[PDB]
């Protein structure tokens, strides 16, 4: 059964089937990111000593710089992409504003019948007491 | 040279508890329930990544909580969640939802290789 809570939190109906219609990867993301989460034995890198003279640990050193470069483009888009998701939300949610802003006109004026149409009936009631 | 879709192999071998932790850090910082999408999910595969049953059944929570909240990554949620449904176990709920993924992107090799794999673990414990 405690197996059968966690079946109950996790679950999820009518949004399978509305699933919308170069990606980068919420994997990518992940897979580009652990390597420079290393960088916790020092997303800026080091660039001090960049003035000294080896041919090849100069070019090591450029790599971290363009693995990090390739991290900050992914780190880019998915903000990106969050962007557009909320954006996405604000016209889905503007759109059920005025479907519910609607409805006011709605029964603004369903309102408006029932207001008038007591009307007629508090007015007969006037002609009626024209009389005993 | 990595992917657009994690092996399921890939989601096998865990994080060093180190890692792990660093990817929780993150998300505690982003602010847990208001961090970004990607920091979270980074977060969660790192659950369903490792071997821990409990820590797995958040990696699966934090994923559906990412699939309710960001429409365009659904299509790719199904994926995780079907792996972290086939790691923890919960298999039907696996078929069902790499089912649904097949249709989206039917051709895709791994939506297949997962389909397929998910199915034979459903055969064999009707044995």
């Amino acid at each position: 059964d405690n197996k059968t809570c966690f079946r109950m939190l996790t679950y999820i109906s009518d949004d399978l089937l509305n699933e919308i219609p170069k990606e980068t990867s919420l994997f990518q993301g992940f897979k580009s990111y652990l390597p420079i989460a290393e960088l916790a034995i020092e997303g800026v890198e080091t660039a001090a000593i960049s003035s000294s003279y080896s041919p090849s640990a100069l070019k090591s050193f450029s790599q971290t710089l363009v693995n990090s470069l390739e991290f900050l483009n992914i780190q880019k888009n998915s903000t990106l992409s969050e962007i557009r998701d909320i954006e996405v939300e604000v016209e889905n949610l503007r759109q059920k504003k005025e479907k519910l802003l609607g409805k006011i006109a709605n029964i603004e004026q369903n309102q408006l019948l029932l207001e008038d149409n007591l009307k007629q009936i508090d007015d007969r009631l006037d002609f009626l007491e024209e009389y005993g | 040279k990595v992917d657009f879709w994690p092996t399921l192999k890939d989601a096998y071998e865990p994080l060093y508890p180190q890692q792990l932790e660093i990817l929780r850090q993150q998300v505690v910082s982003e602010g847990g329930p208001t961090a970004t999408i990607q920091s979270r999910f980074n977060y969660a595969w790192g659950l369903i990544k490792s071997t821990d049953v409990n820590d797995e059944r958040l990696g699966v929570k934090i994923l559906t909580d990412i699939y309710k909240e960001a429409e365009s990554r659904r299509r790719e949620c199904l994926y995780y969640l079907t792996i972290g449904c086939y790691k923890l176990g919960e298999y039907s709920m696996a078929k069902r939802y790499v089912d649904t993924l097949f249709e989206h992107e039917r051709n895709n090799k791994q939506v297949g290789a997962l389909k397929s794999m998910v199915e034979d673990k459903i055969q064999k414990e009707t044995l």
